[PDB]
RNA sequence: UCGAAUCGCCACUUCUCUUAUCCGGUGGGCUGCCCGCCCGGCGCCCAGUACCUUCAUUUUCACAAGAUC
RNA sequence: CGAGUAAAAGAUUAUCCGCGCAAAGCGGAGGCAGUCCGUUUUUUUCUGGGUCUGCCGUUGGGUGGCAUGUGCUUGGCGCU
RNA sequence: GUUCAUAGCGACGUCGCUUUUUGAUCCUUCGAUGUCGGCUCUUCCUAACCUAGCGCCGCAGAAGACGCUAAGGGUUGGAUU
RNA sequence: GGAAUGAACCGCUUAGGGAUAUGUGGCGUCAAAACUUGUGGGCUCAUUCUCGAUACGUGAAAAGGGUGUUGGUGGAUAUCCACCGGCCCCGA
RNA sequence: UCGUGACAACGACAAUGGAAGUACCUUCAUUUCUCGGCCAGACCCAACCUCGCCGCGCAAUUUCCUUCCGGGGCUAACAUCCGGUGGGUACUGUGCGGGUUUCGAGGUCAUGGGGUGCGUGAGUGGGCGGAAUAAAGGG
């Protein structure tokens, strides 16, 4: 229904094989499942078949014909600049961080630790001094009431 | 369960209040039959506390007439001479899937049975499972990775009745009632999940300058 | 029903509800330094058990190539007796003395293909009412 | 298999037409409809400026691509039924007992059938309207509706034990027509 | 009386529903493309990224010689 | 000694009760002195008067109800 | 079968099922498994006689033939042997 | 050692023990192995002795039928006819 | 075969039996006690067995690739396809290699050691010593 259609000059992203997690445009269909797929402004991403199980479309789209020549399809992916706004996508964004996160070599490990550990100081003390005005929490709320009680028996 | 007055009375001179086990407990809505109890078998024998609810929510494939009458087959047997001693025909939904892990499980010696012994299987979400924590599932087993879109398949807790479960009735009054306080407590603090999230967002500007540089490039911030 | 007056508690409940802030439990102990596992059971086929060599399942491998880096690691199992019997630096340590006792290992090769290992343990075999219980797989000897 | 295999048809002006999620509501002049299409797994859509109602299957076989047809004969039978309704008239042939229908609001009542001293009864749904003119007339927005209740009171009234080719008296539907 | 095996926890998780489905929701233009709009967390050694600060002879592994109950 | 409620819902079930939706909010609570305990916030207890609402056990006498030998309710005595 | 292969039947041929008959065999039992019928009592099967529900006829009514789902319930007293 | 079970089938043939690798047979649980492998294709829906699924093992099936669905061959016309396969259904 | 005292426990798999551990008992045997025939861990030499990483030969890479045309085809084209023109100079196969003037690691609770230390307790080594510096044998 909302589903991204699977034509000449789409963009995919590979889900399992060698070339995982690498985007490269679709440039013709050979029968139900299986397309070939080429990417001229990337190392390896030749035309290579690939099966239609191992890809997830995306949203953009460049306009070229079926069997189109590599240089042709060179200059359309730059006219574009369709693979600048993937880089800017939320998606391509966590899957750099989590290769980044394995790359890590225990130093920087500490590193994100310390950071990750000062946003959660701040956050606290963000959150007190808006507990005091305007009480939010379930003991700053229950203190009102332990107070309004209180009032009439001293 | 049921502590005597030994156990409180050692509780009252250690000094301990309260105790609770590592369970996982599994909302079986939507789960193929057959392969969670698979999968379940499996983890009882590798030592697993495990509690699974909403056991009338387990789906089967087929129709309903053709697994009505699977089970009209099995009832049909039964010992001759002293049908008190012959295989016994359990009813409700969640003894259905007690029988059909047991099957799976060497239950004739101390192991299996002690196995056995760690699977509760309830019936819907009753009170004191609803707040000990959040609920798994079985991505193996989930119905919409394993069946074809257009073939029909049959609801435990319909089939259950037509054949001698008296109880439909109370568990779907009971979960009704669940998610109606379930729902009114979830929209009650949702100014204090707010005020978290407006309390991280604007901790930037606060913390020092390198650490949210080291935020961003990990994709954190 | 309950332990003191209507008054001081009262006003006990409204001293901690004041003075308190937003604090977390933090962990600052002594550390864990072994990785969990479970003894399955003993290798075997379909005419019985061999209880010469264990099978071990440790979290969060799932893969031959994973199992592969804890080849050689050292691996214990830990039970109690009834009463206190020797134990390594009994007259150092008397500190050490209880009824906890161990039974000592070494990971020998991967079994099958989902992270799997094979366990020999010293010269005697494991119990056999380990079966389904903890097995803590220590770090050393360490290639890295 | 097919790749894709799909059919339209075209709603009238001053009608509204939504889905979500298969399934269709229909508004009107006399009402609204709404109808369950859970069960049938296609890819259902509206233009809401051509007003066209769009049904499509993706890899089918024959089984699967014969459903196109039939939800779009309900969503077509829900639009002339929303605009003029729906009328059906039924009639009573006896040959020497006369039978008598009385209607008392919902609730029909069929006496002195063929000679016999019991008395049939049935009760109409309450979104089908009956009332009595020798003629009987049920109209309503829903045709499923309609047809059901016109074949419950056909059936009510049948010929036992007596050969059927001799015997020729029962209930029978003459006219199908819409409310204007 | 008891020496014991177990070694994350949370009043941010601890509500619901779908998978032919806007996967955060949600409108518009010309039967698929294009254009807009608004909104798990902590925890791993200064209560917190910063100056300061006791760790031993338990002097090379051994159940953590420490915790929870 | 190996701890899982078809139970409740909070200083981690502790630190009071009633109405209310795991709300908004609205109601009730007797003062004094001692001993032994006490790293705090009107600390934790044990007694003696200290004035008692609600109670148990009574005395007769007037009612009154129940199916009528046995229990009650109204109205005063002092009383625990 | 008034004409009409098939309402109902169906020759000449051919394909099966059952183990409730009788044959064929000789596997177990000869330091022994009590050999017919009746009486009493329980249970199972369906290839359905009656009872329930349907279709069809060479079924006007009545009485019947055939076929399907159906084993829940029922199926007698005597003379001679 | 395998075919759940079996004198005779499959593998292999035997001093008392370790390590390594295989044969027949297997890798959802019982039960060791794809923690339900593939980034490989198709076909099949089976309502009352209950679709199908390890040879030997007649340790159970025939003649004859069915656009149920999926493939071929030969002819007319720009859909029709005749015939033959696969899986499933009746015959049972 | 039975009685008594102490103890061990044990559901229902009739018991008995085999293998391998463990928990409690041992009026049993042997060894040690300031060096030990005890228990662990790491290291060395030899041997055997693995993994990484880097390569070679063969017409295997031409029934192929690329340009310019004529058909043909789709939509305005391109492309799939068929004939010609001039250029040509990670690839579905097959047989193998790589540590000593050094190519990087791992394992043996699955092996022998005096673990270079006394005497006949025989380091055989491209690996331990001494000398020399492209020595013959390939592209
Ligand atoms: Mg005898
Ligand atoms: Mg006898
Ligand atoms: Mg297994």
């Amino acid at each position: 229904v909302k589903a991204n259609y699977i034509r000449a000059g789409r963009l995919v992203r590979i889900l399992r094989g060698p070339r995982q997690n690498r985007v490269g445009v679709i440039v013709d269909i050979v029968d139900a499942n299986r397309v070939l797929v080429e990417n001229p402004c990337e190392q390896k991403m030749w035309r290579h078949v690939q099966n239609l199980k191992n890809v997830e479309p995306l949203k953009f789209c460049v306009s070229i014909s079926r069997n189109c020549s590599t240089k042709a399809l060179k200059e359309a992916l730059e006219s574009k600049k369709v693979l600048e706004k993937y880089a800017a996508t939320k998606s391509a964004v966590r899957i750099a961080a989590k290769k980044a996160f394995a790359e890590s070599t225990d130093f920087e490990r500490y590193q994100l630790r310390v950071a990750k550990r000062s946003r959660a100081y701040w956050a606290r003390k963000i959150f007190d001094d808006n507990d005091k005005k305007n009480p939010v929490s379930w003991h700053k709320v229950a203190l009102k009431k332990l107070l309004k009680n209180a009032k009439k028996v001293d | 369960v049921l502590p005597s007055r030994r156990s409180l009375n050692r509780s009252s001179r250690k000094g301990f209040k309260k105790h609770r086990p590592d369970i996982i407990v599994i909302d079986l809505k939507d789960h193929v039959l057959g392969r969670a109890a698979a999968i379940v078998a499996k983890q009882l024998l590798l030592g697993k506390k495990i509690t699974v609810v909403r056991c009338e929510k387990l789906t089967i494939a087929g129709s309903e007439i053709r697994n009505k009458i699977k089970y009209l087959q099995f009832l049909r047997k039964r010992k001759l001479s002293n049908p008190k001693l012959g295989p016994f025909h359990h009813r409700s939904p969640s003894d259905v899937f007690i029988r059909t892990v047991r099957s799976m499980l060497p239950r004739y010696t101390k192991r299996g049975q002690r196995a056995l012994r760690q699977l509760v299987a309830y019936e819907g979400v009753p009170v004191n499972v609803v707040r000990t924590g959040g609920r798994v599932v079985i991505p193996k087993a989930q119905r919409h990775n394993c069946y074809r879109n257009e073939r029909r398949f049959t609801v435990l807790g319909n089939m259950c009745k037509h054949v001698g479960w008296k109880y439909s009735d109370v568990v779907e009054k009971l979960e009704a009632a669940r998610i109606e306080k379930s729902g009114r407590h979830h929209k009650k603090m949702e100014k204090v999940r707010v005020a978290w999230k407006n309390a991280r967002k604007e901790a930037l500007k606060k913390m020092p300058q390198k650490n949210v540089e080291v935020l961003k490039k990990f994709g954190l911030a | 029903k309950f332990s003191g007056s209507v008054a001081a508690n009262r006003s006990k409940k409204i001293h901690q509800l004041t003075k308190k802030t937003t604090r977390v439990k933090r962990d600052r102990k002594s550390p864990r330094l072994y990785m969990k596992g479970t003894l399955a059971g003993y290798t075997r086929g379909l005419h019985g058990q061999n209880k010469n060599t264990a099978l071990v399942r440790i979290e969060n491998v799932n893969t031959t190539e994973d199992a592969k880096w804890y080849v050689g690691k050292r691996v214990c199992y830990v039970y109690h007796g009834y009463k206190i019997k020797r134990c390594v630096r009994w007259s150092k340590a008397p500190a050490r003395r209880s009824n906890t006792r161990a039974i000592w290992g070494r990971i020998t090769r991967p079994h099958g293909t989902s992270g799997t290992v094979r366990v020999k343990f010293n010269g005697s075999s494991v119990p056999a009412s380990a079966i389904g219980r903890r097995i803590r797989v220590y770090l050393y000897p360490s290639r890295i | 298999m097919k790749i894709k295999s799909h059919d339209q048809i075209t709603f009238p002006e001053d009608v509204t037409v939504s889905v979500k999620d298969r399934i269709v509501t229909v508004k009107g002049k006399r009402g609204t409809l709404t109808k369950d299409l859970r069960h049938l797994q296609l890819d259902f859509r509206v233009n809401k400026k051509l007003r066209t109602f769009t049904a499509v299957r993706w890899f089918g076989n024959k089984i699967n691509n014969s459903t196109i047809n039939t939800a779009l004969s309900h969503v077509r039978n829900m639009i002339t039924g929303v605009t003029k309704g729906f009328r059906f008239k039924v009639r009573f042939a006896y040959a020497h007992f006369p039978i008598s229908v009385t209607v008392e609001n919902q609730l029909v009542e069929i006496r002195n059938f063929l000679g016999e001293k019991r008395v049939r009864r049935q009760v109409v749904a309450d979104d089908v309207k009956v009332y009595r003119t020798d003629e009987l007339v049920l109209e309503g927005n829903d045709l499923e509706q309609v047809s059901r209740e016109a074949a419950v009171m056909h059936q009510l009234c049948l010929v036992k034990k007596k050969d059927i080719r001799k015997f020729l008296d029962g209930i029978y539907v003459q006219t199908k027509t819409n409310i204007e």
